[PDB]
């Protein structure tokens, strides 16, 4: 399982920029499950 | 080959950079994280002026 991330500073409003940004990556874990759905977690 | 010091740049846990002919140019120490470029030590034809 490989995660890819790049934080970049914009001050665009409400749509994704025009530009490029490769993403390093970040962290690998060998679990070697399967996944198929995923779901993301929002704070309140 | 030799191996020299490196002015190059790598990601925070990168490993080496390979080149075009499939020949690794540079490698990072597995002991110390320090990054060394290969260079293959010196080699070429040889004529004879007679
Ligand atoms: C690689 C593989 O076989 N994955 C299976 C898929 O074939 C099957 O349809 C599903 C549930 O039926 O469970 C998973
Ligand atoms: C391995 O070597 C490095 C530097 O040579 C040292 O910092 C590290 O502690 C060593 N590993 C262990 C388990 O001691």
């Amino acid at each position: 399982f490989k995660i890819y991330s790049k934080h970049t500073p914009i001050n665009l409003v409400r749509d994704l920029p025009q530009g490029f940004s490769a993403l390093e990556p970040l962290v690998d874990l060998p679990i070697g499950i399967n996944i198929t759905r995923f779901q993301t977690l929002l704070a309140l | 080959g030799v191996l020299t010091e490196s002015n190059k740049k790598f990601l925070p846990f990168q490993q080496f950079g390979r080149d075009i002919a499939d020949t690794t140019d540079a490698v990072r120490d597995p002991q110390t994280l320090e990054i060394l470029d290969i260079t293959p030590c010196s080699f070429g034809g040889v004529s004879v002026i007679t």
